[PDB]
């Protein structure tokens, strides 16, 4: 077969025009929240329409009066939920006459307009159409026989009380009977310009996506990974809009910065020197004058794979960062013996030789979560003592759950979707109930009087909500959490009883006094006035409240003679049934159930937080809120991988820290005496005999310096030119035994087999159709 | 029968295929040709499309102002670069295609002639005619001297860079 | 209980460990 790597590039010849019909002439799915798209497809459609007609993309004569009908009723549609006519009216004409307008290829409107319909008429205002639109929406009267609203005030705006003037069809749509979206109102409302007639909410607005270090993603292109970055701010997305540019910064504080900046913030690699102060997110303490970071940075931020190195104290910790603080796999070394001798007149080779012993010795490998290490609360055996306390249960309960881990599976497996919403929607509501059960049936009550009053308890409260965590938060056990200048490092040191009672008192009255304030301002409005439900209740989540003291009145015997008056002038049973029926079709009788109970309780469960894992990544009912304060332990060859891709990390990103002329460059580079010094980085100038650096032809006219260590550092830069190089430039022809030939021969080798199975694939299809 | 079982090895192997760590028997097989050093033929006609043109161009607009830097032996920056400072650096053999370069529109330093347009700015028609004097008159009698003068540099193993300046 | 720093000697040493 022919060689796909081989071909013979004598003759290169390339026919695309500029204007690309497949890549212009496309809509994407991408491009949603903007406007002008919109505009764009209709016209992509009539584009379609006239090649559906004329094959050539341009109309004969020119836009139509049925186009604009066409592209209107018949060209996109939406859903919508259920029709429900009727065939009889309900309404009588006999009022002033012209009351309501009439109703009854003549198919539609679009079949009539093509068809010589001039559609020129014009007549009426639109209020009384969007005000017919809104009544029948409503399927009630909005306005009476004068044209005074019924359901809104007519009254004018109050200028005081900050009450403002509101129109009609703002009110009706904003305020409505429930069984009426969004959508609908709108479109009753005749709400159509895409510029002027949108906004965009609060908590629906478009935001690039966050990727974090972007390596877990799904590929929609698996050649290129890259191109799924394009909706970010990752350093390496494709173009950004603005070139990464090499960042040279000094800071007021002498904190300096040299590597690669996004808009003006670090942004991608680089190294960091601190001074007074601190940066990239560090802590205050943590840093000192002199200190650095070298690697990776993330929206300012030292995110990703670094090493931090400290002069003054020795520190230096290779490994990876999350945020400003390690979090990963790290190494730790203390070289401060070595500094110390160092800075004593010792030469380096006696220094390391004195004190290279002790310190390998002294190398720690450590996992961090948050900055914090781990190791010392038991983290490592967790996962182990979970498991042992799952086989502690009985046997009976740990065979019921195995058997409805089974159970659920099947039983998904074969759901309708919108059977799967209505179970996700049952599944949260256990969960909140699991938390705060409403007191249904414990509401109000009625007296001996008969008169109905509220049902308080032990304490002045009428239900388990509380506003106040709103603003402090809740644990995950159900405590509180930090507030203001809480003190009290360990609470083994509580508040004094005769305060805390004191403080519950005040609270209590001061809960009072809100609810006369908000009593007194919202409970004016009324909201259903079926139920006489005002504002107050409404917006304080006690609609519940209401609905019990309805039925509780009209229970009442008060409630049934003042009921008379006016005239003068599941359960439990169910489920109990239902679940006998699911016992009795079984076959299982309720002896069995109890000789069942005795045996695990009385002679296994008396012969001797939920369960799980605690670290899973699919846990079925999640919330997304519990947070684990721990990670699986990195081992012994993780971490030396991580210190391994570490090093190339800061190898890489040191090649930005010598800009020629740059602020830290021309500040920071001095001698003894700290006058400035000049840098051997003229690009054409190489002085004092120092041409043997040049990188080119020039180079090799002069000899080297005869060093052996100079020697090994040429050799070494030269071994990473060298790799640098090895991959942009390949061979044409490679020879067998290398790593570029077994690549190209399973290139080869994947070609052939595509082809194949596509072969197999031609003839099934050849089969089937024939 | 044997159809369907060699569609499924054949789907198994296609799954473990590009699996690097694995080995695979037709790794350093004998080719169907015996092995001889070739190189890639050099083009003779080249008809480009205007989409190639207008690429072109949207990338001399991105690039026109941009500022060059380069790497030595010694793996230190060197020195800011507008166009003509590069020009002169190539004309007195300083720099060469190999030098790494970096410049407003990559993330990393790459060599010269991996750049997608740094050559063809460089290489104006005097810009050639004079690197190929300084090769052919300065740099290679120069070398030819310093390494007959000097028996550090092993004959065996000798650089042939001042042979490809010129290019 | 050609040219390598302390860490890389570290590291191998934490290898055959
Ligand atoms: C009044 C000022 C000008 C007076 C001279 C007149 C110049 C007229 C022709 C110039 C067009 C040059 C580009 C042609 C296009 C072309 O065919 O290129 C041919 C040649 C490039 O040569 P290549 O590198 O292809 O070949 C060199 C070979 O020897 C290697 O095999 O370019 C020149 O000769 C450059 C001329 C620089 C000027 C040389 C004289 C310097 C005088 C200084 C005083």
């Amino acid at each position: 077969l022919t060689d796909p790597l081989k071909e013979d590039p004598t003759v290169i010849r390339d026919e695309a025009q500029f204007p690309e019909p497949s890549l212009y002439f496309k809509v994407f799915e991408s491009e949603a929240g903007e406007p002008e798209a919109k505009i764009r497809a209709d016209v992509n459609k009539l584009y379609d329409r006239w090649i559906e007609k004329y094959g050539r993309r341009w109309p004969e004569d020119g836009i139509n009066t049925e186009d604009m009908v066409w592209l209107a009723e018949e060209a996109n549609k939406r859903k919508r939920a259920k029709p429900r006519p009727r065939g009889t009216v309900a309404a009588e004409k006999t009022e002033y006459e012209d009351e309501f307008m009439p109703d009854p290829g003549p198919r539609t409107n679009y079949e009539k307009t093509v068809a010589g319909g001039k559609w020129v008429t014009d007549e009426f205002e639109s209020a009384d159409y969007e005000a017919g639109n809104l009544e029948k929406l409503w399927d009630m009267y909005l306005w009476d026989r004068e044209g005074k609203p019924t359901m809104m005030p007519d009254t004018p705006a109050a200028q005081q009380e900050g009450e403002e003037s509101e129109d009609f069809d703002d009110f009706y749509t904003a305020y409505r009977p429930r069984d009426v979206d969004s959508e609908e109102a709108r479109e009753a409302v005749w709400a159509t310009d895409e510029f002027e007639s949108d906004e965009d909410n609060t908590e629906s607005e478009w935001a690039p996506e966050y990727v974090g270090a972007g390596l877990g993603l799904v590929a929609e292109d698996p050649l290129n990974p890259q191109y799924s970055l394009r909706h970010s701010n990752h350093p390496l997305a494709p173009f950004p809009g603005e070139p990464l540019k090499w960042a040279s910064y000094v800071y007021p504080d002498f904190t300096t910065f040299e590597g690669l900046s996004k808009q003006s913030i670090p942004h991608g690699m680089g190294v960091m020197t601190f001074g007074t102060g601190t940066g990239a997110g560090f802590a205050m303490s943590q840093t000192r004058y002199g200190d650095k970071y070298e690697g990776e940075f993330q929206a300012g931020y030292a995110h990703g794979l670094g090493q931090f190195t400290s002069e003054a104290s020795g520190e230096v910790y290779i490994g990876e960062f999350f945020a400003g603080q390690r979090h990963g796999c790290g190494m730790t070394l203390d070289m401060k013996p070595y500094f110390y001798l160092l800075e004593r007149g010792v030469d380096p080779v006696e220094a390391y030789r004195r004190t290279a012993g002790a310190i390998m010795k002294n190398v720690e490998v450590r996992t961090w979560y948050r900055g914090n290490k781990l190791g010392d609360a038991k983290e490592d055996e967790v996962v182990e003592i979970n498991v042992l306390k799952d086989e502690l249960d009985d046997p009976f309960e740990i065979a019921l759950r195995n058997s409805l881990h089974d159970a659920k599976l099947r039983k998904w497996k074969a759901m309708s979707p919108q059977d799967k919403a209505m179970d996700r929607i049952v599944s949260i509501i256990e969960r909140v109930q699991r938390r705060n059960p409403g007191r249904f049936g414990a509401y109000y009550r009625e007296d001996e009087k008969g008169r109905v009053r509220p049902v308080l308890d032990s304490d002045g409260a009428d239900t388990d909500f509380d506003s106040v965590d709103m603003i402090q938060g809740v644990d995950t056990d159900g405590d509180l959490g930090p507030g203001w200048e809480g003190a009290t490092d360990s609470e083994e040191n509580p508040m004094d009883p005769r305060i805390r009672e004191l403080m519950a008192a005040e609270g209590m009255d001061d809960k009072l006094e809100d609810e006369g304030f908000k009593d007194t301002v919202l409970g004016s409005a009324i909201i259903n006035p079926y139920t006489g439900l005002d504002m107050k209740t409404y917006l304080d989540g006690k609609e519940r409240h209401q609905a019990e003291l309805v039925s509780v009145y009209k229970a009442s015997r008060e409630g049934r003679k003042y009921l008379n008056k006016v005239r003068k002038d599941l359960s439990r049973e169910a489920e109990d049934d239902r679940l006998a029926r699911l016992y009795e079709q079984a076959g299982v009788s309720k002896e069995d159930e109890r000789r069942v109970e005795g045996l695990a309780a009385r002679w296994r469960r008396l012969l001797a937080r939920r369960p799980g894992n605690p670290l899973a990544a699919n846990d079925s009912d999640t919330g997304f809120e519990t947070e684990s304060d721990m990670m699986e332990m990195c081992d012994i060859p993780e971490i030396l991988g991580t210190v391994q891709e570490a090093r190339q990390i800061v190898e890489r990103a040191r090649m930005w820290r010598f800009k020629p002329y740059g602020e830290v460059g021309l500040r920071m580079a001095q001698d003894a005496n700290g006058s400035p010094v000049s840098l051997m980085q003229e690009p054409l100038h190489y002085p004092h005999g120092t041409k043997f650096m040049a990188p080119g032809p020039l180079g090799l006219c002069h000899a080297v310096p005869d060093d052996p260590s100079l020697r090994q550092e040429m050799a070494k830069v030269a071994h990473n030119y060298a790799a640098i190089y090895r991959m942009y430039n390949f061979d044409w022809d490679p020879e067998p035994g290398t790593v570029q030939y077994k690549i190209d021969q399973r290139i080869r080798r994947a070609q052939e087999l595509r082809n194949n199975a596509m072969a197999r694939y031609l003839a099934a299809a050849d089969e089937v159709l024939r | 029968g044997t159809q369907q079982e060699l569609a499924q090895m054949e789907a198994m192997e296609l799954a473990t295929l590009f699996d690097m760590s694995k080995p695979h028997p037709l790794d350093n097989a004998a080719p169907a040709t015996p092995w001889k050093g070739e190189l890639r033929p050099v083009p003779r006609k080249i008809v480009l499309s205007p989409y190639q043109y207008e690429m072109i161009n949207y990338q001399r607009m991105l690039m026109r102002k941009n500022i060059w830097y380069y790497r030595d032996r010694m793996n230190v920056p060197r020195g800011p670069c507008p166009l003509h400072v590069v020009k002169e650096a190539w004309v007195s053999g300083i720099v060469d295609e190999n030098t790494l370069f970096w410049g407003h529109g990559l993330y990393d330093w790459l060599p010269a002639k991996n750049i997608k347009l740094l050559l063809p700015m460089v290489r104006t028609p005097e810009v050639r005619f004079a690197t190929w004097i300084k090769r052919t008159f300065s740099l290679k009698p120069s070398l030819n001297r310093i390494r007959e003068q000097r028996k550090e540099h092993r004959d065996p193993q000798e650089a042939s860079l001042q042979v490809e300046l010129m290019r | 209980t050609m040219n390598q720093n302390i860490v890389t000697e570290s590291v191998k040493v934490e290898t055959n460990q």
